[PDB]
Formats: structure tokens, sequence, C-alpha cells
């Protein structure tokens, strides 16, 4: 239960075009499946309830 | 890039790219010892038996 | 999908209708994807979830 729900980024210079290009790549990423590709660096552990 | 969360006060100034990881304002509380019901179990005997 | 047996592809459903001007916002439990996000601009999205 968290109090104020937000994300994380990658900030970035004001309205330069290389913004959209990032927001589609980040994307296919979530499309691949990748980041629990990359959960074996991540957040994983011991004893979580 | 990095660890850096996402709010009103720095979006004026800068761009963001798209949300990354779920993330908050949490609360980590002491690691207490573990503690029984306050009572005996007295609930619904007293209804029927 | 690719629709009337040729080379066109048009978005079926709520979608088709932003893109056809028959609306101009959609305020509805609507995900972001890649494929979405191709010429649809979104915003941070009210939630998270899977």
């Amino acid at each position: 239960k968290v109090f104020a729900s937000t994300g994380y980024g990658i900030a970035i210079q004001k309205d330069s075009g290389w913004k959209r290009q990032v927001d589609l790549a980040i994307l296919q990423l979530f499309g691949d499946g990748e980041m629990e590709e990359l959960e074996a660096l991540w957040l994983t552990g011991i004893c979580h309830n | 890039v990095g660890s850096l969360t996402i709010n009103e006060e720095r979006s004026e100034v800068v761009d963001f790219s798209v949300p990354f990881i779920e993330t908050g304002i949490s609360v980590m509380v002491s690691r207490s010892n573990g503690t029984v019901s306050p009572s005996a179990f007295l609930e619904p005997f007293s209804a029927c038996v | 999908e690719r629709v009337q047996n040729s080379n066109k592809k048009e978005w079926n459903g709520m979608m088709g209708e932003l893109l056809s001007g028959q609306a101009d916002m959609i305020v509805a439990p609507l995900t972001i994807n890649n494929e979405r996000a191709q010429y649809i601009e979104f915003s941070k999205p009210f939630k998270y979830q899977g």
C-alpha cells in the first residue's frame, strides 16, 4: 500500500525531438517481457513474506 | 537515467518519458515481536454452544 | 487488423472512433501498448496494474 503512486522515468531536454522515439522503445521493452528478464539483477530476494 | 521520481514541481521545467518502474511514498515499520489475538478464542461459540 | 481483403489496415472499435473524428478524448480503462502509441499521445496513466 503506497500513498502517492507515481513512477520513475528518464529526464530529457525540454521539447526535444528525441522524446517520442524513446517513448516508443521503452514500450517495446514492455512489449517483449524483457523487464522480467531484467529481474535477475533488480529486486528479487529472500523472505518476501 | 538513474533513480529520479516524477512530480509536478519538476515537470514544468523538464519533460519526462513514460513511467518506468512503479513506486511511491511508503513507510518501513520496525521489526516487532509476534503477537497473538488480544483475546482468547471466545468468538462465536457463544452464538450457539 | 487487415480488412476489406486488400492492403488497408483500419482500426476497429473505440480507437477508430478516435481516429475518424467521432470523439476527441478517451477516458476509459485503455491500456498503454506499443501499437496504440505509434500515433496516439498518452498521459501519466492513472494507476499501475498488470
